[PDB]
This record gives structure tokens, C-alpha cells and sequence, in this order.
């Protein structure tokens, strides 16, 4: 999953393109744009720093390193901790920044987004809870690393 | 033993431990005993001092000091350190000995009027109305009032199809009746084709997946007319017993929202108060203490390959290290400000309460509540990571009572 999709029209970054590409609902692009580039506008207001750069370091932080996948070895349901590298993580983060921003209170999504990207930027927010959350039960389900695939 | 402080650099202090005379020998003894309890030579238990050094050349020396140093930790145990003591230089002469450790005490804080920083809150009453208004509206849609229609399937009707998928030569594989609400001019899969269709019509769509063709026969089963029921006391009835009046359903839904708000918004304020401690914080910290934590971090990045990507997005590695520096300084400020005020106010997370949160993470972890408690009593690593966080979310809470809560009205 994830391929060499070309940068968004404004910032020449493959990643922001993937972010827009994620927030998208159904196929409604050119709307998500207005959010993403807009959450970038709020972010420079609430930091006075380069958003594209904040975004990077924010996603970088949410990038997890391990996870757990359910298995079945005769019976059913076994917790297998596995490592997470390559496009998987980079995607998994976005898939979380954005995903958590959705299920919120607030009002708009442009705002919810800035709110995560910034909190994540400062190593807090539900975004990151998922990160270190599995990660804690990574060293909980430790004893089942031999079921690894 | 004899300890003297060479230099003091804010929180960085360096100690000189000079032993010598006889306690050098008293260790030398301890050295001989423990050593005589290990590897042996073509020389049981009777080997004196000579033997050793004229054989396991040098090592002896090492192992000696190792017992000399033992006499240090008990000078430094009633001091809290932001960085485990690091032994700069060590050396052993026949008569005297000298060890030098560098100590990094916790850096001195200076707060500055918690009332100065502002956090944002969205108008509660005015966001709940927004909530209910939209909740009811979503409740209507679910209780869509519909009646069969004989027209074409213009937008806003509900068509119900039965989709059958055939194998590349007939073998029918699946059958499932889906139903859709036609969205005002939509390019949704399948549905765009059901647009303008009347009952009993079929829409075939063929498709190829890794060589094999698969057919999809979609048959329109029925087309109803949607008209959402009006917001009355009848809408309440429509969602079960208990509520008899609309004003009553709304009540319930408000209560349901204040719930979700009080949790989500409280958490937000916390979050942003934390984002902002460093503004009002100022600490005395040795440049070197930082510069270390910097390496103590950069390195620990190369331990997952991460450093390579990470570095390769800033102008120069020196600018990263530079961003990474202040990044930590700010956190320690925070962390520090928390830890401090937690003592000044006697705030502490007790055993009984440390379990109380642990059971809150049992569902998310996907484990039995008891396995958590098993892991917390047993481990002293998840125990403390969990512990402090709990205290943190407490100290923040307190502080949130002094900050300037700026209230904003909903935009969406």
C-alpha cells in the first residue's frame, strides 16, 4: 500500500498529497484541499512556524513502530506483536491523525485537524495515544512473538 | 574517602572522589576475595595479592576500582538526577586513588503566573444546541418515512436492488440485497446506474480481476418514496419508550452531548495548557546537560533506522539537532513544572488510584482487566509510565483553574 503519487499543486510534498488523499471522502477532492491547506493556515497562526515542516515532524511522531495482528492457530484469536516499517507506518499515522480528528466534538474539520497536527506536534493528543497504546501492550503481548509471520 | 566539588555549572556539578591510603587496600582485599571466587590458573582459595597482577595483567586494577567506586552511590541517593551520574575520569595509584563523576541535578525552575496563558473553549450551551439540532436531524433520516413508488428513480428516492455476482462463465457466487438513497446527482458505485431506473430493471456490469472476468447483475427490486417525518412528539415515540415528549428526547440528547463534551473539551484544554507551559517557564540548565539528552536522543533514533529519514527533511543536520535541542528543553520545562507543583501542593497518585486508571486501559489494550493489574504490580516500568501520566493529568487539571479560558462560538 502507498505508491509514488505526485505532490499536491501547492507544497511540492508527496506527504501532504497523501494527507489530502486521506481526508478525502468518497472521491470528493478539491474540497479536502480547502481543509488541508486551511489547517495549514491555522497552524502558522498558532505557531508562527512553517506548517509543512510542522506536519512532517508531527506525523513523524505519530509513526508507530510496532502493532498487533489477530491470528488463528487451531482455535481462534491470538495476539501477535509485529514490527511496523516502510510505507505502512507513514500511512498508519496519517490514517490516525485524520481518523481521530473526524470522531470529535468541536465544529469544523479544518480546525480539528490543526488541533491534532499541533498536539501531535507537541507529542500529545489522542493521535499519539494509539501510538504508545499498542506499543505498551507490545511489551505486554511479548510472549507471543514466536507466532510471528 | 574524600569528596570535593571541582566546578558547578547550573545543574551540572562535578565531583572528585579521592580515596587512597588504606581503603584502597580494603577494596584491594574485597577485590582479591571476589576475584579468588572466579577464574583460576595453573597455580584453591589461598591465592594472595602477588599472583594475580603478575598474571591477569591489568584486569585486577579495573576490578579493584569497581569496589572503590561502590563507596560513591551512597553519597548520591538523596539527590534527584535528570541524568544518571557519568564517570569522567578514573585512576588508581599504588598509594592513592581518584575518581571523578559528573552529576546532573534536576534543573532549577522559575514559573510565572499561570494566569498569563490562555486556553480556548467552545461555547458549551451553544455547541450542544448545534449537537442536538444535528442529532435529531440524523435521527429523522434513520426513521425515514417511505412508500412504494412507480416512477423512475429520481434523486431522493430509496431504491432497493439485489445484486448477484457471476463467475467468469456462470457459476453464481454471491447474492445480497443492497439499498440506497439517491444522493442529489451522484457518482457513487452502482447507484449512479440505478438513477432514473424503474422497478424490475436490471443493470449488468462486467469487470476483470487478475485475468478472470466477473459479472454483476443488479436488479432493481423496489423504489420507495422518502419523506422524512416532521420534528414532533411523534419522533420521540419513534425512538422507543421513556420519552413521551420531544422536549424530553432533546433533553436526553443534550445530556448525552454534555457527556461527550465534558470529556473531549476538558481533555483539549489540558492539552493546550501543556503545549504552552514553556512560555511562562524558565530554568537553569547546563548547556551540556541538554547537549547530552540531545545525543541521548539522536543516537536512540538510529536504533530504529528512523534518524536517516528524519534528518533528510531539514536543511542541514545541524539545524535538526538545533530544532531537536529546544524541543527537549521545552519538554523538560513542562515535565519539570509538573513534577514540582505536584510536590508543593502535595499531589500524589496512590496505589489504589494507580489501579483505577489501569482498568481504564484494559478495554483498549483488548485484555482482561485483571491481566493489567497483574502487569502493573509485577512490572516496575509500565507501573511508572502509567503512574506519572495520571499525576500529570492531575496537576494540569489544577493549573487549568488559574488560566484564562477564552470562550469561542461555534463556526460549524
Amino acid at each position: 500500500m502507498g505508491r509514488q503519487i505526485p505532490p499536491d499543486p501547492v507544497f511540492g510534498d508527496v506527504l501532504v498529497a497523501k494527507l489530502i488523499n486521506r481526508v478525502m471522502w468518497d472521491g470528493k477532492k478539491t474540497i479536502a484541499q480547502k481543509i488541508v491547506y486551511g489547517a495549514f493556515d491555522i497552524i502558522r497562526e498558532k505557531t508562527k512556524k512553517d506548517p509543512l515542516e510542522v506536519f512532517r515532524q508531527a506525523v513523524e511522531n505519530v509513526k508507530p513502530v510496532l502493532e498487533v495482528r489477530p491470528r488463528r492457530v487451531g482455535g481462534a484469536t491470538y495476539q501477535v506483536p509485529i514490527e511496523v516499517q516502510e510505507p505502512r507506518r507513514t500511512s498508519l499515522a496519517l490514517r490516525w491523525i485524520v481518523e481521530a480528528a473526524r470522531a470529535k466534538k468541536g465544529r469544523p474539520m479544518k480546525e480539528k485537524l490543526a488541533e491534532e497536527i499541533i498536539a501531535a506536534y507537541n507529542n500529545t493528543g489522542t493521535a499519539i495515544k494509539k501510538k504508545e497504546d499498542t506499543h505498551r501492550m507490545a511489551e505486554a503481548n511479548r510472549a507471543f512473538a514466536h507466532y510471528r509471520w | 574517602m574524600e569528596v570535593k566539588e571541582l566546578e558547578r555549572d547550573k545543574n551540572r556539578v562535578v565531583l572528585e572522589y579521592v580515596f587512597g591510603a588504606e581503603e584502597i587496600a580494603q577494596a584491594e582485599d574485597k577485590a582479591v576475595r571476589y576475584l579468588n571466587q572466579r577464574v583460576e590458573i595453573p597455580g584453591k582459595g589461598r591465592i594472595p595479592k602477588n599472583v594475580l597482577k603478575m598474571k591477569l595483567g591489568e584486569e585486577f586494577q579495573e576490578y579493584t576500582l569497581d569496589f572503590l567506586m561502590d563507596l560513591i552511590p551512597d553519597t548520591l541517593k538523596d539527590r534527584k538526577l535528570i541524568l544518571s551520574p557519568i564517570v569522567t575520569e578514573r585512576e588508581l595509584k599504588d598509594v592513592t586513588a581518584r575518581v571523578v563523576v559528573e552529576v546532573h541535578e534536576e534543573p532549577e525552575v522559575r514559573i510565572g503566573d499561570i494566569s498569563k496563558i490562555e486556553v480556548e473553549k467552545v461555547d458549551e450551551e451553544k455547541v450542544l444546541e448545534k449537537y442536538v439540532e444535528r442529532r435529531i436531524e440524523d435521527l429523522r433520516e434513520s426513521h425515514a418515512l417511505l412508500e412504494p413508488k412507480e416512477g423512475p428513480a429520481e434523486a431522493g428516492d430509496l431504491v432497493r436492488v439485489n445484486m448477484e455476482v457471476y463467475n467468469e462463465e456462470g457459476k453464481k457466487l454471491t447474492s445480497r440485497e443492497y439499498e440506497y438513497v439517491i444522493s442529489e446527482d451522484e457518482d457513487r458505485p452502482f447507484v449512479k446506474d440505478l438513477v432514473g431506473k424503474k422497478k424490475g430493471d436490471v443493470v449488468e456490469i462486467e469487470r476483470e480481476y487478475e485475468g478472470k472476468k466477473y459479472t454483476y447483475k443488479l436488479e432493481v427490486e423496489e423504489v420507495y418514496k422518502r419523506t422524512l417525518p416532521e420534528i414532533g412528539d411523534e419522533l420521540a415515540k419513534s425512538v422507543n419508550n421513556e420519552f413521551e415528549t420531544l422536549e424530553q428526547l432533546k433533553e436526553s440528547l443534550k445530556k448525552e452531548g454534555k457527556e461527550i463534551y465534558d470529556v473531549e473539551m476538558k481533555e483539549s484544554m489540558r492539552e493546550q495548557l501543556l503545549e504552552k507551559l514553556p512560555e511562562i517557564v524558565e530554568i537553569e540548565i547546563s548547556d551540556r546537560t541538554l547537549e547530552i539528552l540531545v545525543n541521548e536522543a539522536i543516537n536512540r533514533l538510529k536504533r530504529e533506522g528512523r534518524y536517516e529519514q528524519i534528518v533528510s527533511s531539514y536543511e542541514s543536520e545541524e539545524k535538526f539537532r538545533e530544532e531537536l535541542k529546544e524541543r527537549i528543553l521545552d519538554d523538560i520545562k513542562r515535565d519539570r513544572v509538573i513534577e514540582v507543583l505536584a510536590q508543593e501542593k502535595g499531589i500524589s497518585v496512590n496505589d489504589e488510584e494507580l489501579e483505577k486508571e489501569a482498568e481504564e486501559l484494559a478495554p483498549f489494550w483488548g485484555i482482561s482487566p485483571d491481566r493489567a493489574k497483574s502487569l502493573v504490580k509485577a512490572r516496575q516500568d509500565l507501573r511508572e509510565e502509567l503512574r506519572w501520566a495520571i499525576l500529570k493529568r492531575k496537576v494540569l487539571d489544577l493549573l487549568l483553574q488559574e488560566v484564562k479560558v477564552k470562550v469561542v462560538e461555534p463556526k460549524g
